[PDB]
């Protein structure tokens, strides 16, 4: 019966909890304490990319590590050139509210989404020379938060109606759907192996989904508020997340435990974006304190502050080659660090 | 052109300037500092405030040397170089200073009265353009006296810089321009401008009793302090000029005004302290700044 | 019994989560820090590189 | 530098000038957010507006750019993400004044949106629609049967109007930082656009006073 | 897309004439335009170039002050004016489209052009027409004087093909990259002042005259070319 169902659910919860308690031996701090400190890290603003009109919300890099795409709430998609500070395209938009952008690995397509409940895909390479929209995906009943590419015809979409789905571009209809998050999904990331992905849905919960199998594998719960950012460790067996509890965390997909608690007393604001570094030794995080901070994976001691903005940092990214780090905030300016 | 009276006024101008330079220099310096932040926030009024702060300090910097004209009792023995340079600054920049107080008043009338028009006139780029024009025009109109040398010997081997008490030369006619146009017209624009803003606030609904009282206090404060520090000097200046223009033979009233002219000139320098404290310290936000 | 079905799928969703093979935390901690030693000399963010090859420089 | 980067720079300059052209039109823009119920008559108000998901309607009054945003079915959102409309200068609230059962739910919705912390820089305007029936039910229907504080006789039109105005005004917490205008207008009237323009004018006047003079 | 050229015909020595070019099928404003002439049975030559938005105009040193170039955006038309014609100007004219930004394909489309009859870095393209049979691989080398390796790590040399009775078509741009709609059998590489085009397994419709080009600094230079045919 339903009461028996509750009893079985509680028993399964107890089994999972007991197994997780059994798997623990020591702490990551204990394991990594004789390791040498990374040292003081001081960086400088090398290039400022001015030209936007309104607040910038997100940006994404590319495979060539030269071209980046930025988007704002005025309704413009501007593609920049990092080295020479020369604008390449300025794609005009129809809907003036967007909250995500993406760059195809091949370099022939860009995507964006917002409150229109519709995904838009643009074709950069065209004989005429004008960037034009190719497909207009529709079918969601909630606002689109984040979108990422997997192939030249496969895209992954997360929405606020507690659904995540995978589409076929030419076909224009969804292939698989993912259900199980109680709250609305906010952020997602793709594994380097391109066979699994993880996302958080504002319920202090992280779930791992499989592209081909189509059911959730594991679930992690360690926070006390909505999760705002997520990204993958370089290898592919760890992911880190940040929330409004002013605390970041690191998990393991094989051990099934949380390892470390990046925390400090002075910070009382939320986390906007989180990204790793090339060798998995830095965990940069964007705070609401009108600044950004740099942490350590195995020490969790602060290294440096990339201050220099006048408002809230909203996006963060690290180039594929491992050269530069980009920041975008509501002052309508992008800055390229080193 | 007769013996003048100066025994009554010996130390009032020199001693007062010491107090003003000690107090004026910091007040306008922080006023200059606060003005920079204003334009840094894309606010126009920081530019007009910035210009006024620099000019006031320049007059302050020229005072320690002019008090030597009342301390050393050298009757301007330094030489012709100072007389054609520093006498120019003493009698010119006070009248450039009034211009900016008019510029701020017109700007404020273009925001409170009509906050949805004149976007191009309120651009910072345009503001600097008019600022240069005002600067250049004021220098050119008053440049004429410096070209002609002004050094005249007196009875006790004295020498008056930029002044003479026979009213010889074209100074008498140009003084008419310095008073009728350089004083009354900018002060007239101040009164018309600040009366209009009070009319609009009376029709405002979001404003409360507390905020309405404060703006009335400031408006009459700015329209009264200007007259206090300037009117007594220019009233006598027209009178002493009227003697030479009307009856050159009469000189007794020219003798008496010589006592007050040096007395009234020092009192005018108090307006160099009115501008900083009344535009920076009064504002609560700038006070927090 | 749709609500009973919803509770039903919840039990099974746990039954996948019941059958997962796991490892030790020390073993897992070993995997992460080892990857850092291998690529220590390839991350410009840790060790500044000279200005000659630096493109933004 | 190579006869090609020069052309790239020229292309960049053309794009920059194209953006700078739109900057001026962006700067002089006034945004309005419309939130209303099903019976509020928002459809009729929007219909009469133009005779003289997220939908957008643009119109011009006295050579001023205006922009109205209509949000339907997304008012239930209660997360921080939806608070991206943090640059609007005024929020309209069309409300029914006929049915005293619906008045209650309208009051809770008003409480829901007006006390939100992000919208602490918006001049809230409240248009009481209908106001043609209420003149015909005051002498017929007694509003005392729904609320228990109305001292005045429900047949008194002015007393009922004061009742409703006080009930709406007292709903806002945190005293009052930004003002709350109100008017008794129907849908056939044409001066509502002028009323909105006047209210926005007063709001901008207050903002300019605070920014420039009193500080 | 289609580009048409007109305004050509027989003329007497002296006088004047205006040429016309028609554009239809693409964004005319974004693209820049060139003019290229060809002697009856000889090589090619660059004439002029107007940038996007009619910002900058460059002219050839062979003739200057007698030619005028202008564009008309709303009608998608390009026209050129000539005065004081000379016997050296007896040539059939071409129109060229080019765009400039990171990762572009300049000099992609060539118009058929028109005919007319009145009454610097140097390239060494030895002609030495090599007889060839189908299925054999060939290599053609073009020589340049100044090193074409600008410090930005970019080589600026192009290739072209012109079948008889047709217009030149782009094959390889920036020394390595292939163009759109070209077989993968075409391949090229080289180094500074060392340029070679390695074709593999010749097929039909490969007869014609090839050309090499520079784009390092104005003015532009062409070459005679080799007739790869048997």
């Amino acid at each position: 019966e339903l009461d028996q169902l509750r009893q079985e659910a509680e028993q399964l919860k107890n089994q999972i909890r007991d197994a997780r308690k059994a798997c623990a031996d020591a702490t990551l701090s204990q394991i990594t304490n004789n390791i040498d400190p990374v040292g003081r890290i001081q960086m400088r603003t090398r290039r400022t990319l001015r030209g936007h009109l309104a607040k910038i919300y997100a940006m994404h890099w590319g495979t060539d590590s030269r071209l980046l795409v930025s988007a704002s709430q005025d309704g413009k998609l501007i593609i920049w050139d990092s080295y020479t500070t020369n604008k390449v395209h300025a794609i005009p938009l129809r809907s003036s509210w967007v909250m995500t952008c993406a760059y195809a690995p091949s370099g022939n397509y860009v995507a964006c989404g917002g409150l229109d409940n519709i995904c838009s895909i643009y074709n950069l390479k065209t004989r005429e020379g004008n960037v034009r929209v190719s497909r207009e995906l529709a079918g969601h009943t909630g606002y689109l938060s984040c979108c990422r590419f997997l192939d030249d015809n496969q895209i992954v979409t997360s929405s606020g109606d507690t659904t995540c789905a995978l589409w076929d571009i030419e076909t224009g209809q969804q292939t698989t759907t993912f259900t199980g998050h109680t709250g609305d999904v906010m952020s997602l990331s793709l594994a380097p192996d391109t066979r699994l992905f993880v996302s958080g849905a504002c319920d202090a919960s992280a779930k791992l989904w499989d592209v081909r199998e189509g059911m959730c594998r594991q679930t992690f719960t360690g926070h006390e508020s909505d999760i705002n950012a997520i990204c993958f460790f370089p290898n592919g067996n760890a992911f880190a997340t940040g929330s409004d509890d002013a605390t970041c965390r690191l998990f393991d997909l094989r051990a099934d435990q949380e390892l470390m608690t990046y925390s400090h007393d002075n910070i009382i604001c939320g986390i906007t974006s989180v990204s790793f570094s090339k060798s998995g030794r830095l965990l940069l995080a964007g705070y609401d304190d009108f600044n950004c901070n740099v942490w350590d994976a195995l020490k969790a001691d602060r290294a440096g502050v990339l201050a220099g903005h006048d408002n809230r940092v909203s996006c963060l990214g690290v180039t594929d080659d491992g050269m530069a780090v980009a920041t975008g905030s509501w002052d309508s300016f992008l800055k390229i660090w080193n | 052109g007769c013996h003048v009276d100066s025994r009554v006024d010996h130390l009032f101008p020199p001693s007062l300037y010491i107090f003003v330079i000690g107090v004026g220099l910091p007040t306008n310096c922080l006023a200059l500092w606060a003005a920079y932040r204003q334009v840094q926030q894309r606010n126009e009024l920081g530019v007009y405030l910035m210009n006024l702060s620099i000019a006031d300090l320049l007059y302050i910097c020229t005072l320690p040397l002019w008090v030597d004209y009342f301390l050393h009792h050298d009757n301007w023995i330094h030489g012709p170089g100072s007389c054609k340079l520093f006498g120019f600054i003493f009698y010119t920049n006070i009248y450039i200073s009034i211009a900016f107080l008019c510029c701020i008043s017109v700007d404020r009338y273009l925001a409170v009265a009509h906050p949805l028009r004149f976007a191009r006139l309120r651009r910072v780029k345009t503001a600097v353009a008019v600022s240069s024009v005002v600067w250049a025009t004021e220098l050119g109109a008053n440049s004429a006296p410096l070209f002609h040398d002004e050094l005249f010997r007196d009875r006790y081997n004295h020498t008056f810089c930029f002044e003479k008490f026979p009213m010889e030369g074209w100074v008498a006619w140009m003084n008419l321009y310095r008073v009728f146009v350089g004083f009354l017209f900018p002060w007239a624009l101040m009164l018309l401008s600040y009366r209009g803003i009070l009319r609009a606030v009376r029709g405002s609904v979001s404003t409360e009793r507390q905020e309405k009282a404060k703006i009335k206090r400031l408006a009459l404060s700015l329209i009264a302090i200007v007259l206090v520090c300037f009117a007594p000097y220019h009233v006598l200046l027209l009178s002493r000029s009227a003697i030479y223009l009307g009856r050159p033979w009469d000189c007794g009233f020219e003798e008496r005004v010589f006592s007050a002219y040096h007395s009234s000139l020092a009192f005018t320098s108090l307006n160099c302290v009115a501008d900083p404290i009344l535009y920076c310290l009064v504002n609560e936000g700038a006070r927090s700044d | 019994t749709a609500s009973i079905a919803q509770a039903r799928k919840l039990v099974e969703q746990l039954k996948m989560e019941a059958n997962i093979d796991r490892i030790k935390v020390s073993k897992a901690a070993a995997d992460l820090m080892a990857y850092c030693e291998a690529h220590a000399k390839e991350d410009p963010l840790l060790t500044p590189v000279p200005a000659s090859e630096n493109p933004f420089r | 530098v190579s006869a090609e980067d020069k052309a790239a720079a020229e292309r960049s300059k053309e794009i920059d000038k194209c953006l700078s052209r739109e900057k001026t039109y962006v700067k002089r823009l006034v945004k309005i957010l419309l939130l209303g119920a099903d019976n509020s008559g928002k459809s009729t108000f929007l219909k009469q507006m133009r005779i003289i998901g997220i939908h957008e309607y643009d119109f011009e009054i006295k050579n001023v750019p205006f922009k109205m945003v209509d949000v339907g079915g997304q008012r239930s959102e209660r997360k921080r993400w939806f608070e991206c409309f943090d640059s609007v200068t005024s929020i309209l609230f069309l409300v029914d004044s006929s049915d005293f059962n619906r008045l209650t739910e309208s009051l809770n919705d008003f409480e829901t949106i007006v006390n939100n912390r992000v919208f602490s820089n918006v001049s809230i305007i409240l248009f009481l629609n209908k106001t043609d029936l209420l003149e015909e039910k005051v002498q017929i229907v007694s509003i005392k049967d729904y609320f228990l504080e109305f001292e005045g006789d429900p047949h008194c039109l002015r007393d009922v109007q004061k009742f409703l105005v006080e009930c709406f005004r007292n709903k806002r917490r945190d005293q009052q930082q930004k003002p709350l205008y109100h008017h008794f207008t129907t849908a056939i009237n044409t001066e509502n656009a002028r009323l909105i323009f006047r209210d926005v004018k007063d709001t901008i006047l207050h903002d300019n006073l605070k920014q420039l003079m009193l500080q | 897309v289609q580009l048409v050229e007109s305004g050509g015909g027989l003329v007497q020595p002296g006088g004047s004439r205006k040429l016309s070019c028609s554009a239809s099928g693409f964004a005319f404003s974004s693209f820049g335009m060139h003019w290229v002439r060809q002697a009856p049975e000889k090589g090619l030559e660059w004439v002029a170039y107007i940038s996007s938005g009619s910002g900058t105009i460059y002219y050839a040193d062979t003739v200057k002050g007698r030619f005028t170039i202008s564009r008309d955006d709303p009608k998608n038309t390009l026209f050129l004016q000539m005065t004081s014609l000379r016997s050296e100007d007896t040539a059939m004219y071409y129109c060229v489209r080019s765009i400039y930004y990171y990762g572009s394909s300049p000099f992609d489309f060539w118009g058929q052009g028109t005919t007319l009859t009145v009454s610097d870095i140097v390239m060494t393209q030895a002609t030495s027409s090599v007889p060839v049979t189908p299925g054999e691989s060939v290599s053609i080398s073009c020589r340049s004087s100044k090193s074409l390796l600008h410090s930005n790590g970019n080589t600026y040399l192009y290739w072209f093909l012109q079948r008889p009775g047709q217009s030149p078509q782009l094959l390889i741009y920036r020394m390595s990259n292939l163009a759109s709609g070209v077989p993968d059998r075409f391949s090229g590489s080289g180094s500074g002042t060392a340029f070679t085009l390695t074709i593999s397994r010749l097929e039909a419709e490969d007869v014609g005259v090839y050309y090499c080009m520079q784009h390092l600094e104005y003015p532009l230079t062409f070459g005679a070319g080799t007739k790869l045919e048997l």
